[PDB]
């Protein structure tokens, strides 16, 4: 990400003006948690052809809407974000100039042109992601790789997410009567060539620095040769020169769930190339260890976690940026009250960006969750539920 | 050039005759509409009578306007992964007699090599296991062998963990079910473990209804055939068992060697490695089965409406890729061949070519021939008119009659939790181990515990009274038109699941309906 200009209005001490660049999907995300509907984007496009009707008829130009926000198209995987809206229209003429007042617009974002985002609601938290992460430096390294004996998927670990790139799979040889119907052997040729041809697609040996291979059983050793064999057929030093970037795991389901037991497991990564990922593996370890050894000490689920607010025994209140931005914006104002109510009883905080598996882990709990200094039995009487 | 609705308002002026007048007298007078009146008078011109006559007229349109095969017996070989199952099942399979079998014997001394690893009937099925290891698996799930009483199924528990679940869900349950142990201090001391797969693959078995079980003590040569090693071995395997909810006076106790032989085809004054025992061999023992007598010739395990589940899906030549050969359990009712199979989600059907019923024997290629099965029995079949893609694992199959069998995304369920490490959080993912299938999912929410809102925790079944380890509600992550499924009642392989956090199996329960 490349901002351009970043102002503070002199009648309006909070919302912006932000003219901003996105470099790749990585801002693509970003941008994403900084937009809210009712701010407003202003473009360029190509909002050139006409009917016919009078004349054939058209000209061309090169024209930009201001653009209310109203929704959203993304997808992360495709790397396309898109926010439809209707005209701001142009506002005296000194913008939209051009474009014709009534009739819907959208800005599908490109890598090449900046945009300029008129906020509202711009907080420290979206700051924070628009002055570090926005991290011109980049320190996200990662990609995996999980296989079953029979179904594969090449994965990207992001700065949040495991996104799949594409759910590959042959025909697995399911033991047939005769010695093995050759057909197995074959079929499981293939099958090496097939993963071999993708991931060299996919990945890319100069921006990525780690390599995950796991799966149940020898699977992924086995996939670690045929990877490199085939790069020696090849001659593919983009994957030869990096024969210190991949690291074979194993895992209890070759399904994506491998991801969070490689990654968060202190098995394979510790401290190597850890740095977005550092501390939040730890704590999400903990908080599964703690709740899940029936002790009481971790809890999810809004009430329980305000509950724990009230006795001060939160140690690490527990937050996500899905529920954040997932849609809404009052419902936020409890959740701050209840880290300062939690804290002000006791603990720190963690809020989990959101495509994040991580994050996914605590949006399937609700958006949040808390460890805790002590043991609180029953959290969930009293107040109705478990 | 056409119709002249001038006149029109002009010629009352022209002609002056007014026209507020006429109006109400004749209307009233008559009883008619409107309209006709300003026409007739321009069309006879503001005549009175003419127009009148045609008016008195006017209404006049009248609107205003059997034979009983044998088993034939199945088994499952149950063990941890390294008592040499394999070696031991392989020795069972060799030739059914045995020895000529002298290609054979060549062909797994062949397997890497025939001079390396040397060779005594099984050292040599060990070197084809270490040949095989290069495409994993080159012999069959299908094996048989007979014995002098009855012919022999084996699937034999891997090798990796994998055949377990080939034969519970997977198939022809179990008549018997054969746990391989090892005789070793480190090997027994493992496998053994209550969080092993081990207690698992026995724990479906005993849930499944599989009664006879056949304990057989691998790895004796070690342990210097040892009598106080194994009454020391019997005593702590079979409280294991019971824990599972065996039968201990009911389980026969077999020592063994798969890798020399001993006590596997003959009895064990074979073995002069132990004069103590007297007692049958392991072939004599499983041989000793008690034959059901089969029908009711035509009759019942149901009767009540067929049920196949469906585990796996591959291509043959006369059977397509798919609608090709199917393999599952039959979860109720019963199938033949001939017959007409519906499979409600492709909403296409096919003709059952042949059916395989428990032990894996008559190839399809040799005779094409063969009666019948009933619930609780495994088939492979062999589909004619239907295509590749048509059956997915997880379709259920049934008749038209009491047809369709309905399907599913999300589920409810009552689970019952053992000795967890974690617990289940209401949203947490787990992986379900159904039948073939195995697949993540989120059980999301917890709907109730006991009987309360909480989280799940260890051992947790209502106390007395309704059982309520769990209610609970399962969301398949994978994939739109998730999967399909059945409840237990209707069928319970279908219905019977697995819940497994990492490596750990955490619960199991039965699926008690089915939602959108």
């Amino acid at each position: 990400m490349k901002v351009i200009s970043l102002k503070k209005d002199s009648f309006n001490k909070g919302g912006a003006v932000i003219t901003l660049l996105p470099e790749d999907k990585e801002d693509l995300f970003t941008v994403y948690q900084i937009v809210d509907k009712d701010d407003e984007l202003i473009f360029k496009k190509k909002f050139t052809s006409k009917l016919d009707e009078a004349g054939k008829k058209k000209s061309t130009d090169l024209v930009k809407l201001k653009i209310k926000v109203i929704s959203e198209d993304f997808d992360m995987k495709d790397e396309y974000l898109k926010y439809k809206g209707v005209t701001v229209t142009d506002e005296s003429g000194a913008s939209n100039v051009d474009i014709p007042v009534g009739k819907y617009l959208s800005f599908t974002l490109d890598y090449v042109y900046p945009f300029t985002i008129i906020k509202q609601n711009f907080n420290k938290f979206m700051q924070k992601l628009l002055n570090e992460a926005c991290n011109i430096e980049y320190k996200s390294d990662t990609a995996a790789v999980v296989l079953q004996e029979g179904i594969a998927h090449v994965c990207l670990v992001t700065s949040s997410s495991t996104i799949l790139k594409q759910k590959i799979e042959y025909s697995m040889p399911k033991k047939k009567r005769t010695t093995d119907v050759l057909k197995f052997d074959e079929k499981t040729e293939k099958f090496y060539k097939a993963i071999y041809s993708a991931m060299k697609k996919d990945l890319n040996f100069d921006k990525l620095k780690t390599i995950i291979l796991c799966s149940p059983g020898f699977y992924a050793k086995i996939l670690m040769d045929k990877i490199f064999q085939y790069a020696e057929e090849e001659h593919n030093k983009k994957i030869l020169d990096n024969k210190g970037m991949f690291f074979i795991a194993h895992c209890s389901t070759g399904y994506l769930q491998g991801i969070n037991e490689v990654l968060k497991n202190p098995l394979y990564a510790s401290k190597l190339q850890d740095t977005k990922y550092s501390k939040e593996i730890m704590v999400m370890d903990e908080f599964l260890l703690h709740l899940n050894k029936d002790d009481d000490k971790a809890w999810y689920g809004e009430k329980e976690v305000v509950k724990a607010a009230e006795y001060g025994a939160i140690s690490y209140l527990l937050l996500t940026d899905k529920v954040l931005h997932s849609d809404n914006i009052a419902q936020r104002e409890e959740y701050l009250k209840l880290m300062d109510s939690v804290e002000s009883n006791g603990g720190k905080a963690l809020v989990l960006s959101t495509l994040h598996s991580l994050g996914e882990e605590l949006d399937q709990l609700t958006g949040i969750a808390c460890i805790l200094k002590y043991p609180l039995p029953d959290l969930d009487e009293d107040d109705g539920e478990e | 050039g056409e119709f002249d609705d001038y006149l029109n308002d002009d010629e009352y002026e022209l002609m002056n005759e007014v026209f507020p007048t006429l109006k109400a007298q004749l209307q009233d007078y008559q009883g008619w509409d409107n309209l006709s009146l300003k026409l007739a008078l321009f069309d006879n011109n503001f005549d009175l009578e003419s127009t009148l006559a045609e008016l008195k007229k006017t209404l006049k349109k009248k609107k205003t306007p059997v034979k009983s095969a044998l088993p034939h017996l199945s088994f499952v070989v149950l063990g941890h992964v390294d008592a040499g199952k394999s070696t031991l099942m392989g020795r069972l399979l060799y030739d059914l007699n045995i020895v000529n079998q002298s290609q054979l014997r060549k062909l797994q001394r062949e397997s890497e090599t025939m001079g390396k690893s040397s060779f005594k009937f099984a050292w040599i099925m060990d070197q084809t296991n270490e040949e095989r290891e290069r495409g994993v698996t080159v012999s069959i799930c299908t094996s048989h062998f007979s014995t002098h009483r009855a012919n022999f199924t084996i699937v034999d528990a891997p090798g990796h963990r994998d055949f377990v679940p080939n034969a519970i869900m997977g198939i022809s349950q179990a008549d018997m079910a054969i746990l391989c142990v090892d005789c070793s201090t480190n090997a027994f001391e493992s496998g053994f473990d209550l969080d092993g797969q081990t207690k698992e693959h026995m724990l479906l078995a005993s849930s499944l209804g599989i009664h006879n079980l056949i304990i057989a003590m691998n790895k004796m040569d070690n342990v210097d055939w040892s009598q106080q090693r194994f009454e020391e071995i019997k005593s702590k395997l079979l409280p294991y068992l019971v824990d599972i909810g065996f039968f201990e006076d009911n389980i026969n106790w077999v020592p063994i060697s798969g890798f020399s032989g001993e006590g596997v085809y003959k009895i064990e004054y074979t073995d002069e490695v132990r004069q103590w025992y007297n007692g049958p061999n392991l072939m004599s023992t499983l041989e000793n089965a008690a034959f059901k007598i089969s029908k009711e010739n035509e009759g019942i395990n149901k009767d009540d409406p067929f049920l196949f589940s469906v585990l796996e899906i591959i291509p043959s030549k006369k059977t397509s890729n798919d609608l090709a050969l199917v393999s599952g359990k039959l979860e109720s009712g019963s199938i033949q061949p001939g017959e007409s199979l519906t499979i409600y989600p492709s909403e296409q059907s096919c003709i059952v070519d042949k059916i395989q019923v428990g032990s894996q024997q008559g190839q399809s290629t040799n005779h094409e021939e063969t009666d019948v099965a009933i619930k609780g029995d495994f088939v492979t079949l062999k589909l004619r008119k239907a295509y590749p893609e048509d059956i997915q694992n997880g379709d259920l199959a049934a008749s038209v009659d009491y047809s369709s069998i309905h399907s599913a995304q999300c589920f409810v369920l009552e689970l019952t939790t053992f000795d967890m490490n974690r617990p289940l959080l209401p949203g947490t993912p787990f992986i379900l181990f159904i039948g073939v299938k195995e697949q993540p999912a989120r059980i999301k929410r917890l709907i109730s515990f006991i009987d309360k809102g909480n989280t799940a925790s260890k051992k947790k079944i209502r106390h007395l009274g309704s059982k309520q380890r769990a209610f609970v509600e399962i969301e398949l992550i994978e994939v739109k038109r998730w999967i399909p499924l059945l409840t237990a009642h209707e069928n319970d392989r279908l219905g019977r699941v697995v819940l497994r956090k990492d490596g750990r199996t955490i619960a199991a329960g039965k699926i008690s309906e089915i939602t959108q």
